[PDB]
RNA sequence: GCCCUGAAAAUGGAUGGCGCUCAAGCGUGUUACCUAUACUCUACCGUCAGGGUUGAUAUGAUGCCCUGACGAGUAGGCAGG
RNA sequence: AAAUAUGUAAGAAGUCCUUGUUACUUAAUUGAACGUGGACAUUUGAAUGAAGAGCUUUUAGUGGGCCAUUUUUGGUAAGC
RNA sequence: GGAAUACUGCCAGCUGGGACUGAGGACUGCGACGUAAGUCAAGGAUGCUGGCAUAAUGGUUAUAUGCCGCCCGUCUUGAAACACGGACCAAGGAGUCUAACGUCUAUGCGAGUGUUUGGGUGUAAAACCCAUACGCGUAAUGAAAGUGAACGUAGGUUGGGGCCUCGCAAGAGGUGCACAAUCGACCGAUCCUGAUGUCUUCGGAUGGAUUUGAGUAAGAGCAUAGCUGUUGGGACCCGAAAG
RNA sequence: GAAAUUGUUGAAAGGGAAGGGCAUUUGAUCAGACA
């Protein structure tokens, strides 16, 4: 609010905390990103290296969502099972009746493997997997079932 | 006059109260100011300062960071003190028993904790259960995992992540970032 | 100085304690008596102005 | 609350330094030094009165 | 409310003093002040009156008299610091003066007791004064500085 | 709960013990002091007897006074005036003498007066203007208990025990000395005896080493 | 060495002024004396700092009490009002 | 070949003893580096001082300067 | 020959005059004197006496007097300036709001978080409720096709608050979060290596390298608010010559 | 029904401006406190 503001404090001081020598004028650097390559270049390299020029291929009419593919790590995985339902499967860990997890149905695209899931067998359904994501699953005796 | 060797009227620059304005915090602090004056025990002095600490300096301790500190050799029965909030960590499966004593337990946290027959304890309860802080384990959150520090230290050859909105190629990735566009950082 | 130290350190431990092995700045000198035997003070006085050139 | 000089204020004089009594008691501050009559060598005088 | 009242007030419970250490010890008089001595009154009612010193009173005041009959000044109190002690001295070994105390001058015309007291002391003094000639006249005369006097030089 | 006079006795009775110690102490320093003073006097004669000259040892202790104001001072002396704790005018501290302090003094000569202090002036400095540095603070001495409190660590449990440690430049002189807050003297009461202060002593000014003549000054300023 | 000559500019005019000649001038010595927002001691204000004290059954816990040091200020910052 | 000025050192991150690791290195279990085990405490290795040290983030004003002693360039000089 | 004196210095030797101050407010401390009971000048003034009880003391004000004192604002190395504005008085009169942001802080919840596009509802622009989605975060890295984070107690070493054990204490050991230093491990890019195999040109295991990334290594984010700061806007307020 | 600014009346000061600071005389004026 206006009353906590420092301009209230400055009232009675000529220069408004702007200095007498070098004033407060309109635009001295220029407006905007002016002089990027010239009188403000020192700032732009450091603070902003890479800013100028060009790299890589142009993509006309890229539609995002073409490339939709959210990642879920093994890291969680078990998260996708409701906590009550959950414990029931961890204990009693066998083939014959192992949980199915439609990770697409969660809303994930690929399963990466950030590591360590208990030795419980699980049937994991996904569109995509890391080479290790699988191995790890398989070491618990789960499998990966590819869907779309 | 005096050749001053040192700046005059310097403030110590350490907090003295919480900058908080919450009574309950104000009260806990009442406790430990008392407790730290009159009990020559270091743990109380430490705890008292930690209450003055501000949110940044109180990064969350997770229940999984807790379980690890009990996996500490010979440290499985001590009671973890956290002068901040405790958060749940879905990534650990077999969290242990013990006693966590904190300011705040997120719902998932306190759940996980009691689900294995633990106990969640407000610090004033911790106080009465153990004045001289006997048998405590104080844990601290990772202060420097804040996103803000990524950008601290920025400059050339520093490896430090621009302050940048919309990112991708086409966003500060050309001249000054690669030997084939002028130069590299 | 160290291996110097480490010696008189043991040499005086195996003796009877009493070490002292920090260096010390030059101390102002002590009293002393100067004899006149064979050495009476030779009085000198300032000289007058000359040139030789 | 108020520093008191010793040097004047015999009270605090005696509060520090219990010796000040006996010192004063035995006029120690005016000890009459014992008298010896050693005479200086003629070297010393000749050269004192030299040119 | 016009004003919003404090959240605190002073206790009106007045403290007692600290147990001060200040003995009223007896005032020893300057050496020139020996009974029998003629004083000069530097001030007050009988300013510049030359006057005989009689006794040191327990309230530090001086007991003097004129004698009354000589110069009009009666048995009286006088502060020792408003007085010039001279060098001239009558003998007060025959004047009783032990009667005279502080209460003797308690405020509470002239009480005839005084008028009697005053005759008795004086009669003793004039006996002595008559001994040294011109004293009586001395006493009768007022002291004043004349052009030229430097008290910081004058012997009294 | 006794203590009424019980532990009140178990202190005072033991308060006496500690004065006793001091009394036997102080009494003995005297013997030391004079019969060393006396010792030189007869040394000086005994050599005169032999025709030989007796040169007494270089002084070991000096007493320094910042004699110059605060401003327009060059950096290197400015530091040394700090390191010697003379950071304001007419304040004085004791300096143990070795080369590695001598050179300091050297460097600050045109800003200080200093010389060799008698026991008399050390005694009167400490008595009237002695203060201890105790958690900063600067506490007046005025009761020997204060000294024992902080300096007792090294022997030293009386104001005279302090003084003996100074004047004789003791083994614990660092601790002893530093324990005293830089004395704060007034200006001299006569004056400086010079028309102009900031020349050397030897040139009729006030600064530099003026040897035993420091006692006349400090005393005027005390 | 002091003094004198060498030694000429414009409104009337400056050892600061009056005036001073065994000086009230020059060189030097000895004392005393005068007085800065400085120094020493003390009170009071404020700033920073270190202690103590939640024990009810009366009145501020940001409080109450003890103690020490310090205080110049444009541009400029912050704070309490 | 000075004076002033100026780099480094004055210990626990120190000094020794015993003998593992390697793809480097050696004629070589030779050496280099990094270790394991052991021996010696504050006269633990000069002085003085220290209202403590260390570290982090953000932001103002400023980016016409001038003067003095000493060093000193141009200029006959200059309040250049 | 034997003195004296000067001079310099010492005394916890005695002693006079004068000036300013009197903070504190039960007790408590260190002492001193006493054979003693006591006493005291020892952790900050008390005793006695008098005067007015008033304009006496004190404030305010005008004037006189001693000393001192230039016009403020501004730009400037430098202004009282022979630099500029200002004859006088009242009333107006200049760092704002907004979009998006950096640091800091407070608060809510926390691997999440954000009810307010909308719906439901109401004592109707409020308050109360809420489905689906969305945004930001929870993964990085390459120009890209793409690939994607545990050798190990999520590592070794050093410092490390705190806690634990021994000890009366000093000390010794144990464990050590944050943080800091250093050596490594894992993921992508780059380069090398190219096992088992194959629709004989596909496949890319495995083990590496003075390379490299805004990475991993038991999550810290999301949202509201505020001071200060950033950009764009009439952008602190008043000003061109022009187009 | 403010100010600038003006008339009157009362008081006061004024040898080439006025106003200001510390201090006290004098005049005018006023509080508080005594009990
Ligand atoms: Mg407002
Ligand atoms: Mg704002
Ligand atoms: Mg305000
Ligand atoms: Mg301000
Ligand atoms: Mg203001
Ligand atoms: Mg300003
Ligand atoms: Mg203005
Ligand atoms: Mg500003
Ligand atoms: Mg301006
Ligand atoms: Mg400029
Ligand atoms: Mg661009
Ligand atoms: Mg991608
Ligand atoms: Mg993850
Ligand atoms: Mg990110
Ligand atoms: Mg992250
Ligand atoms: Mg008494
Ligand atoms: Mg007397
Ligand atoms: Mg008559
Ligand atoms: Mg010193
Ligand atoms: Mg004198
Ligand atoms: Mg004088
Ligand atoms: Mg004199
Ligand atoms: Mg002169
Ligand atoms: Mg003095
Ligand atoms: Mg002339
Ligand atoms: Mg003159
Ligand atoms: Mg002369
Ligand atoms: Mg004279
Ligand atoms: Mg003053
Ligand atoms: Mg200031
Ligand atoms: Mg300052
Ligand atoms: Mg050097
Ligand atoms: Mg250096
Ligand atoms: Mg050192
Ligand atoms: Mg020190
Ligand atoms: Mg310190
Ligand atoms: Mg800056
Ligand atoms: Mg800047
Ligand atoms: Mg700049
Ligand atoms: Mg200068
Ligand atoms: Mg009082
Ligand atoms: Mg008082
Ligand atoms: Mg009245
Ligand atoms: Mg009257
Ligand atoms: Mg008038
Ligand atoms: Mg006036
Ligand atoms: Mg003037
Ligand atoms: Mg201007
Ligand atoms: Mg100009
Ligand atoms: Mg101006
Ligand atoms: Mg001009
Ligand atoms: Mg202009
Ligand atoms: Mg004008
Ligand atoms: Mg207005
Ligand atoms: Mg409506
Ligand atoms: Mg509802
Ligand atoms: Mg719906
Ligand atoms: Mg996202
Ligand atoms: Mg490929
Ligand atoms: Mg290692
Ligand atoms: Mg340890
Ligand atoms: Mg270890
Ligand atoms: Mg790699
Ligand atoms: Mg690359
Ligand atoms: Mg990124
Ligand atoms: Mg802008
Ligand atoms: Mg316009
Ligand atoms: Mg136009
Ligand atoms: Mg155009
Ligand atoms: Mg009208
Ligand atoms: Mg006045």
């Amino acid at each position: 609010p206006s009353r906590f503001t420092k301009t209230r404090k400055h009232r009675g001081h000529v220069s408004a905390g702007k200095g007498r020598i070098g004033k407060h004028r309109k635009h001295p650097g220029g407006r905007g990103m002016a002089g990027g390559q010239h009188h403000h270049r020192i700032n732009m390299d450091k603070y902003h290296p890479g800013y100028f020029g060009k790299v890589g291929m142009r993509y006309f009419h890229k539609q995002q969502a073409h490339f939709w593919k959210p990642v879920l790590n093994l890291d969680k995985l078990w998260t996708l099972i409701p906590e009550d339902k959950r414990d029931q499967y961890l204990k009693s860990a066998s083939k014959e009746t192992a949980p199915v997890i439609d990770t697409l149905a969660a809303g994930y695209g690929k399963i990466l493997g950030k590591g360590r899931i208990p030795n419980v067998p699980v049937i994991v359904k996904a569109r995509f997997v890391s080479k290790l994501a699988e191995e790890k699953i398989r070491a618990a005796g789960g499998v990966v079932e590819l869907i779309a | 006059g005096i050749d001053h060797t040192s700046k005059q009227h310097k403030r110590s620059g350490h907090r003295t109260a919480p900058k908080s304005d919450n009574v309950y915090l104000k009260l806990l602090v009442k406790l430990y100011t008392f407790l730290a004056r009159r009990t020559d025990a270091p743990f109380n002095k430490v705890v008292l300062k930690a209450l003055f600490l501000s949110k940044i300096n109180r990064p969350p301790v997770s229940v999984s960071r807790i379980a690890r500190a009990l996996k500490q050799e010979g440290a499985a029965n001590k009671t973890v003190v956290v002068v901040g909030t405790v958060t749940d960590d879905a990534r650990i499966f077999e969290f242990p028993k013990t006693t966590v004593a904190a300011l705040r337990f997120t719902a998932g946290a306190r759940a996980k904790i009691v689900k294995a027959g633990g106990e969640c304890i407000t610090l004033d309860q911790l106080a009465v259960r153990a004045p001289k802080g006997q048998n405590t384990l104080i844990l601290r959150g990772p202060r420097n995992s804040r996103e803000a520090v990524r950008h601290f230290g920025m400059g050339p050859h520093k490896g430090k992540a621009p302050r940048i909105l919309s990112t991708g190629r086409k966003f500060e990735r050309a001249r000054g970032r690669r030997r084939s566009k002028g130069f590299k950082v | 100085r160290v291996k110097a130290n480490a010696a008189k350190r043991a040499e005086a431990k195996a003796q009877g304690v009493a070490v002292q092995l920090k260096r010390q700045p030059a101390q102002p000198r002590e009293s002393r008596i100067v004899s006149t035997e064979g050495n009476v003070p030779q009085t000198l006085a300032p000289v007058p102005y000359e040139t030789f050139i | 609350v108020l520093k008191k000089n010793p040097l004047k204020n015999k009270q605090v004089l005696l509060r520090l330094n219990p010796y000040a009594k006996v010192f004063a008691a035995e006029k120690l501050g005016s000890k009459k030094a014992e008298k010896t009559g050693t005479k200086p060598a003629a070297v010393f005088t000749e050269t004192l009165k030299h040119d | 409310s016009a004003q919003k009242a404090p959240k605190w007030y002073p206790s009106e419970d007045v403290a007692a003093l600290k147990k001060t250490r200040k003995a009223a010890r007896p005032q020893k008089l300057r050496a020139s002040l020996v009974p029998g001595t003629v004083l000069i009154l530097l001030a007050g009612r009988f300013r510049g009156k030359r006057v005989v010193y009689l006794k040191h009173l327990e309230d530090n005041t001086l007991l003097i008299s004129g004698p009354f009959k000589v110069n009009g000044v009666p048995l009286r109190r006088v502060n020792a610091r408003y007085v010039i002690a001279t060098s001239t001295k009558v003998s007060v070994e025959g004047v009783n003066v032990e009667k005279f105390n502080v209460e003797y001058f308690a405020k509470e015309e002239i009480k005839a007791e005084r008028v009697e007291d005053q005759k008795v002391v004086d009669k003793a003094l004039i006996a002595e004064i008559k001994k040294t000639p011109l004293l009586k006249q001395y006493l009768s005369a007022s002291f004043s500085l004349k052009n030229g006097d430097k008290p910081h030089m004058l012997k009294f | 709960a006794e203590q009424v006079a019980a532990e009140r006795a178990a202190r005072k009775a033991a308060n006496k013990e500690k004065r006793a110690i001091i009394l036997e102490r102080n009494a003995a320093y005297q013997k030391e002091y004079e019969t060393a003073e006396r010792n030189i006097i007869q040394a000086k004669r005994d050599a005169k007897a032999a025709g030989s000259y007796y040169v007494e040892a270089q002084h070991k202790l000096v007493f320094v006074v910042r004699i110059k104001g605060i401003n327009k001072i060059p950096p290197k002396p400015r530091k040394v005036l700090q390191l010697l704790r003379l950071t304001r005018i007419n304040s004085g501290t004791f300096v143990k003498v070795t080369k590695a302090t001598l050179e300091l003094l050297k460097l600050i000569e045109p800003y200080v007066a200093y010389g060799y202090p008698s026991y008399s002036t050390i005694r009167q400095l400490v008595y009237k203007r002695g203060f201890g540095k105790i958690n900063k603070q600067r506490v007046p001495l005025s009761d020997n208990a204060i000294i024992e409190a902080n300096l007792g660590k090294y022997g030293i449990l009386s104001i005279d025990d302090l003084i003996h440690e100074i004047i004789t430049v003791g083994p614990h002189f660092k601790q002893a000395n530093n324990f005293l807050w830089p004395f704060k003297l007034s200006n001299p009461s006569g004056g400086w005896g010079v028309p102009r202060k900031f020349k050397h002593f030897i040139q009729g000014g006030s600064f530099g080493n003026r040897e035993e003549f420091i006692n006349k000054l400090v005393k005027s300023m005390n």
